[PDB]
């Protein structure tokens, strides 16, 4: 239980932080992603990506949507610097730009399977990097062919069970990594 | 102690497939569930007042669309009232025509059709397809992409394509912003493979339909329609939305269709507990209210849920079909990866390949599977003459044709060149005649030489933040030397205004001649009827390489 | 009121065919564009033709397809920034009812695509229902 | 400077098989040849006087056999005057019942059958093939052999083809003088698997009947007939021969069938400038004539001579119709290797598959290909899971079933307990218990310990020499502890007695139950009506290795 | 006469199915066989039965297989040795048109396998015309 | 040109010998096997294996049929050892046994694809171990799943080829190397 929900999260007044949104089950009825990778280590790393670049990182959990694209934009909204990071608890990634449209954004990761430790760090440091307005080069495509033959069934399971937790109109929760 | 034979059967590929059991509760079940709605109808004062045993104050946006746009009420209730069987055994019996079967399948409720073509198995259901299909030509549809969004190999590659034998080509990109610069390749060397094919870049709804507008695109497809509320909501969209959009691309003299496809529903975490099946019914019906000509079904992108389930795989036929009869444009997926294995996926594509739909496969990979941006295709560049062999050895026509390596090169390399004096033309980041050349001899990005993302992405962003239309890419081509196909490119401008091609099925094949379903009405009549591979088509698909004269 | 006999338009009856700026099938030629004699403003498809494809399709027994192409020939007197946002604001969560109200207004009264108009109104009291107005999710 | 496109394409497996342009001169030329007689008929005095264009005046054998025995004279001319388009719209018409069919296609001419056919594409072939198979329950038939003639491995592989499901086994010789060794193993084995199913041991025709005189056979499958008088007589028969041989074996209480394929003449220099189609389609009727029940066709071994032009496939489809269309049981090939592609292969295996017949592959290998004595098979071990994923996806009963790893090696070990004792009682080279437990866990004859052959041939030739009967081998088991599997041999020798066993399609399922197309008449009517699969077999199709329940 | 209404003969009909010591399918037990009292010369199918099964072939619309049971019906009564003699006898050129012609005699008066004598006869006729009696090669 | 007709090749004196029997084209119209071994080394090897063994080899070209199996036995029944060895241009080869049925023998080589000279030196040998009335032990089963995919259409072919110089009635001829 790394992760404690401390009130309604407030949008962001300065510009030198990213929000990392996180799915409703995000470290609770889910504690890794699709391949095993602990979601304590997983935020860890984003975290030190962010800052890693000199920028905060504010961490939320959004229950309107289980929907990765909509967790990143309420994300954004409350961001100070409008770039947000949104991560399914099953591990796929979005980094959002406020006022981009919702399935829109500035990079995705849509291959959970493929995501390493690093891969997290980078994309910390590339929002981080955005929020700086600067123009980062892209994270690398990373594209396995077999990726949904093998693991498309597992992904829809996970993200059944997380949208369980889904709430409408419960606005997003700031969070203390413990 | 272990048996050997289970041992070698463990390291089988197909053994890396994912598999589950049926979770009819959360609707991980391909068909013939039993949530799902048994088939009614009841209308007063010519408004369906239940449809499919919901009463309409109990309607989402879904049932409301569907009940109101998608069922023709006048037959509803005599449809509703016939037996099953016997219709779905009209659907494949060679003596009742397609003219008969339309006026009675566009009047049935989601859950009537789909009972129909329960009753059939994956036999009867290709009977049934090849007379169904709306155009009476069958065609192909093929990716081209590749994991750098580099512009030199998708202008190579769709010259290829297009000389193999597709007639409708798909890009998409890896890096969003990238998105005018692979639109303007794939349509550039596409018309270099063959004036007429028809390009489309599957990106975000709104984005999409700018990149239409601004002219660097021939149709949309991936205009997507979900089979429940809230997935049609985290897909970012309601009927209404969609259907205003299909409207507005029309307004522009643009072809499209809706895509769809059996377990997305699943995939997205809300089946409402229904079948696959039953879901995608909605969908191809929210595609008929719409008014939308076509539409790309066959599970799709989300092939992995109903494969992974008993009947999976008949059940994407089963939808393709509902498609078909429902007198809808298919283009029937086979376009997904789902399996490691060779003979599985080769099952799956028969079910399209043999009786023929408008367009067999609606992505069926242009370069080998590593560069294919929608995380690999149920076939590749690789398979290429295994496609052509098929063809030969069941006398069926699969769209395609056997090419010769100085013909591609050729093509590959003018369309190199061509998007070359594109990019000097319009003041873009140069096209190197080192990258002409690889692009020329690439069997994909591996052989490319490494581009400046970051300059591309932006000259792509100014392309749109400026509004550069393809005019521009005309003049390019027109001052570049390359008037044949400025004028080609004009020739599929002037398509739009026609509007001939925004009719079920169209296509444009010889010289910009439009084929669809309206000129080119399938009449399929059981043996010796309708479509049949012959002449110098037969001649085309007989001439493989490798074969030999015995003399 | 044109049918399937006389399609392709194209092939059938080139004639019909005639542009917004009202320049000739064959008017868009390499040169004409080079020469500026045609341009992107001349490019666009008319509600006339627009009009005469939903005619076929009708008679070609697809209504829903004719419908499609009725509305389509009321939009192509909407600008191109004035459809995206009316597309956006149908979008879940993005209006309010009056705001579509508002948009069905404009769609009528400024463009006389009753319609679209009548659609988006039939959408605005939906949405009511079903809850995809803003504030709802 | 090379297309790097080409080069990966020109690796692939698909480019090793061997492709040839059509030489109509040496029948070179899969069906619908220009050299094909067209169809004709004169009868006089209950005689026909000419037959296809042929005067009776230069009649060969073949045409003296068919014109005498193989056509309904009485309603010959009748149905020579229908239209062969007519017909061909029949064939496939879900609602022509196979009852109204037979008396027609029995009555039609070699080259009046094969136009017929001839009209249709493969979708309309398979259509035909679910309403004209003679059983109206599909079966599967296996390869049980390996390189070594190893009696101990060929015992355990055929207790597990039985186990998963195989109704009909057949092995061979490396080493004819082995033949005895083998066929008991075999029988041994199967009925341990599942007893009923029937054996049989292909050799050269007069040892195979001697050796189903002795007791060592249920059945004989390879009793060859051919197309053309001078490769018949290189065959070394006439029609009159294996006329006499297949009465001969009748009079001894076994099931038997001829086995012909299109190629052969061919492959054996006589083709006499026909296409395959229409040789195979003379001796489809010549097995009519002698009152054969069924046949073994489409191609078979000699798979290589239509698969490498034109059509080939589509031709194979198309003899198995032809045979099934004249009321005679099918074992539709399937059995032989013809392409180094799975894609290729899988897509030959699905005509026969997806319609099922009553043997889907005559021939599908129960042991790795290397094992494979018949020079490989279309499909072998290693597929098993694949076939029953492909069940699953599609719905179809391909005659087979998933199996536990557990239960196999138990079955395994049972029938190599079981035959060493059968050689420890009839004092046979001994089989130790090492190889036992290696044939209980062997995937192939290279995890079998070495034999002394030179021993066990002379045993198997003395078995043959001194007339050693099946009794022998009932006994040995019996005194063995094998009371269980000696009755169940003599259950076997029980439907020799009775007769039933040896009409159209039987084989024996459940308690000694047979099942042909007598008590399990084909009664397709198009959809929900025929074989269905469902209840406990499409449970038992389902329950697939890795199906992961979702929770 | 035998019909498919009789069939299968094990099932519906199993008295029907007794060998000429009047032993009947049951008799066929491990034990009988161990005890000797059942040998392998009870084991063989007799012509009574192949000609239900031609009857019942007949019934079921196959007469060439009914035919094809009657001739093997009577050659139960040959030698297998014979069978062997006769079957090679048939194969291309090894025999003569006298042979043959003997061979017919004999199944007729030997065997009264009067069928399966005229086969051999037309056979005989047909070898000479279509050369394949022995030095025929 | 390594081979020359003798005249009719008559019944075999002594059980000493051990006879090839090739087909009409083997050395003329074809001279290399199927996978493009050359006739003549086939044939050196064969007769190698034969001598090697300590029996006499005579070689005859037969007429009557194509067929591998007549060829053989064409072969058989001249042979004083009553053993013979049937080989088709294409390189098929059976080691028949006077007496046995035409389709039936004693060792049978179904791929000829398969076959090195290292085999045909076997073939010759057990061939010649057979006329010793001895019991050899068969040569290694050789087996390749592929063998017609790749082969069988060319097989056909060239079969078809040397079909066409087969003489009805015609007896076999002696021949010399
Ligand atoms: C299967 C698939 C794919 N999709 Co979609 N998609 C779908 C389906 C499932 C998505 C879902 N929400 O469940 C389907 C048909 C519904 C869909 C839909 C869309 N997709 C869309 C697009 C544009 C894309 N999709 C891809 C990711 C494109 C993928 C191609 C690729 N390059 O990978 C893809 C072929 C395979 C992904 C996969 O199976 N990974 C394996 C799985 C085990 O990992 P995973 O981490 O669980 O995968 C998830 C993500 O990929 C995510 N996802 C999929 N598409 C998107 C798009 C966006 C914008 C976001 C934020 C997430 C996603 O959903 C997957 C399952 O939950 C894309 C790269 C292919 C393309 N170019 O068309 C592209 C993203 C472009 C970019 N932003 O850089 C749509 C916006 C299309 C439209 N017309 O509206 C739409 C958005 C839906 C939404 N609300 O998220
Ligand atoms: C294709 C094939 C095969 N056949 Co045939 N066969 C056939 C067909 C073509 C042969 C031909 N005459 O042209 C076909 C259907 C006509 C046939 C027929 C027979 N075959 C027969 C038998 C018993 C066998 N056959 C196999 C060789 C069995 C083979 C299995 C195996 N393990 O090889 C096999 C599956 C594949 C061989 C191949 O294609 N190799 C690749 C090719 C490129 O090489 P190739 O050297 O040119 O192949 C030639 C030889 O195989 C030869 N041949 C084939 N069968 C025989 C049998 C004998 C006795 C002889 C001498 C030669 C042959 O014909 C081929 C082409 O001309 C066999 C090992 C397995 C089997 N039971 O099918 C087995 C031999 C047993 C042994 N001696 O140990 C028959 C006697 C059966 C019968 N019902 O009468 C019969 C003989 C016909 C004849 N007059 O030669
Ligand atoms: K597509
Ligand atoms: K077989
Ligand atoms: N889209
Ligand atoms: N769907
Ligand atoms: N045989
Ligand atoms: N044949």
């Amino acid at each position: 239980g790394f992760l404690t929900e401390v009130g309604e999260a407030r949008q962001g007044t300065q510009q030198d932080e990213v929000i990392i949104a996180v799915g409703p089950a995000f470290g609770l009825a889910q504690t890794v992603n699709i391949v095993g990778i602990p979601h304590k280590s997983i935020l860890r790393e984003v975290i030190a990506g962010i800052e890693e670049e000199g920028i905060k990182a504010r961490v939320i959990r959004c229950f309107k949507s289980s929907d990765v694209a909509f967790v990143a934009v309420e994300g954004n909204r409350l961001s100070g610097s409008g770039i947000s990071i949104g991560i399914q608890s099953k591990g796929t990634t979005v980094i959002h730009q406020q006022g981009l449209p919702p399935l829109s954004n500035l990079e995705l990761f849509p291959q959970a399977p493929l995501l390493t430790l690093e891969t997290y760090r980078q994309i910390g440091k590339n929002a981080a990097r955005y929020a700086k307005r600067e123009s980062p080069q892209p994270v690398p495509t990373l594209n396995d062919q077999m990726a949904r033959p093998k693991y498309q069934a597992k992904s829809a399971i996970l993200h059944i069970k997380e949208t369980k937790y889904v709430v409408t109109g419960k606005n997003p929760q700031e969070l203390r990594v413990a | 102690m272990r048996s050997k034979r289970f041992e070698a059967l463990a390291k089988r590929p197909v053994n890396q497939d994912g598999f589950v059991k049926e979770w009819i509760e959360e609707g991980f079940i391909a068909m013939e569930s039993p949530n799902d709605p048994k088939p009614s109808i009841k209308i007063v004062n010519g408004a369906v007042t239940e449809l499919d045993g919901k009463p309409v104050s109990d309607f989402d946006l879904i049932d409301h669309f569907i009940a109101r746009y998608g069922i023709n009420l006048n037959r509803a209730e005599e449809v509703m009232a016939m037996d099953s069987v016997k219709l779905a055994n009209m659907l494949c019996d060679p003596n009742v025509k397609r003219s008969e079967i339309v006026p009675l399948t566009t009047a049935m409720t989601p859950a009537k059709i789909v009972e129909v073509v329960s009753h059939m198995n994956v036999v009867e259901m290709m009977m049934a397809m090849q007379k169904m299909r709306a155009r009476r030509t069958p065609s192909q549809q093929a990716h081209v992409t590749n994991v750098k969004d580099n512009p030199v190999q998708i202008a190579a590659d769709a010259a290829e394509g297009a000389w193999r034998g597709f007639d409708e080509q798909e890009t998409t990109v890896a890096v969003a912003r990238y998105a005018p610069f692979n639109a303007i390749a794939l349509l550039v060397g596409s018309q270099v493979g063959r004036p007429g094919v028809l390009t489309q870049c599957s990106l975000e709804e709104a984005t999409e339909l700018k990149l239409g507008m601004l002219g660097h695109t021939c149709y949309a497809e991936t205009i997507s329609v979900y089979g429940t509320e809230p997935v049609f909501t985290d897909g970012d969209d309601t009927p209404w939305s969609k259907g205003f959009l299909a409207s507005s691309y029309a307004s522009r003299g643009l072809k499209m269709r809706f895509t769809s496809g059996s377990g997305s529903e699943v995939q997205m975490g809300y089946a409402e507990g229904k079948s696959m099946l039953y879901l995608e019914a909605r969908c191809i019906y929210i595609t008929k209210a719409a008014g939308v000509q076509g539409l790309q079904n066959g599970s799709v992108s989300c092939i992995g849920v109903p494969s992974a389930v008993p009947s999976g795989i008949r059940a994407v036929l089963a939808e393709n079909l509902i498609c078909s009869s429902l007198d809808l444009e298919c283009a029937s997926s086979n376009d997904q990866t789902f399996t490691h294995s060779d003979m599985r996926r080769t099952a799956r594509l028969l079910m399209q390949f043999l009786p023929g739909t408008d367009f067999i496969s609606s992505g069926y990979s242009a370069v080998p599977n590593y560069d294919n941006m929608f995380a690999g295709s149920n076939e590749d560049a690789e398979d290429f003459d295994d496609y052509n062999v098929i063809q030969r050895d069941l006398k069926v026509d699969g769209g395609l044709r056997p090419v010769r390596e100085e013909d591609v090169i050729a093509i590959r390399n003018k369309a190199a060149r061509a998007l070359q004096a594109v990019f000097a033309g319009m003041g873009l980041p140069p096209i190197t005649d080192e990258e002409v050349e690889a692009a020329t001899y690439a069997h994909g990005s591996k052989d490319m030489p490494e581009r400046n993302i970051v300059e591309d992405i932006k000259f792509a962003q100014e392309i749109i933040n400026k509004n550069r239309n393809g005019l521009e890419v005309v003049k390019a081509l027109a001052q570049g030397g390359f008037t044949d196909v400025a004028q080609d490119m004009l020739n599929i401008q002037k398509a739009k205004l026609t509007g001939d091609y925004l009719h079920t099925s169209a296509i444009i094949v010889g010289d910009g001649q439009v084929l669809s379903a309206v000129n080119d009405v399938n009449d399929y009549a059981g043996p010796a009827t309708g479509y049949r591979l012959q002449g110098e088509r037969w001649e085309e698909i007989k001439n493989i390489p490798g074969a030999l004269d015995p003399n | 009121s044109a049918r399937v006999s006389d399609y392709p338009l194209a092939n059938k009856h080139p004639e019909w065919v005639k542009t917004a700026t009202n320049k000739t099938l064959d008017d868009f030629t390499l040169e004409n564009v080079l020469s500026n004699k045609v341009t992107a403003q001349d490019m666009r498809i008319t509600p006339e033709t627009l009009r005469l494809q939903a005619s076929i399709a009708k008679d070609a027994g697809r209504d829903r397809l004719a419908m499609n192409f009725e509305r389509a020939a009321e939009l192509t007197a909407v600008p191109d920034d004035r459809i995206l946002e009316i597309y956006n604001a149908l979008r879940p969560y993005r209006s309010t009812k009056e705001e579509l109200l508002a948009i069905a207004d404009d769609l009528e009264s400024r463009y006389q695509a009753k319609i679209c108009a009548a659609f988006v109104r039939e959408a605005a009291t939906l949405y009511v229902e079903r809850k995809k107005l803003k504030g709802d999710d």
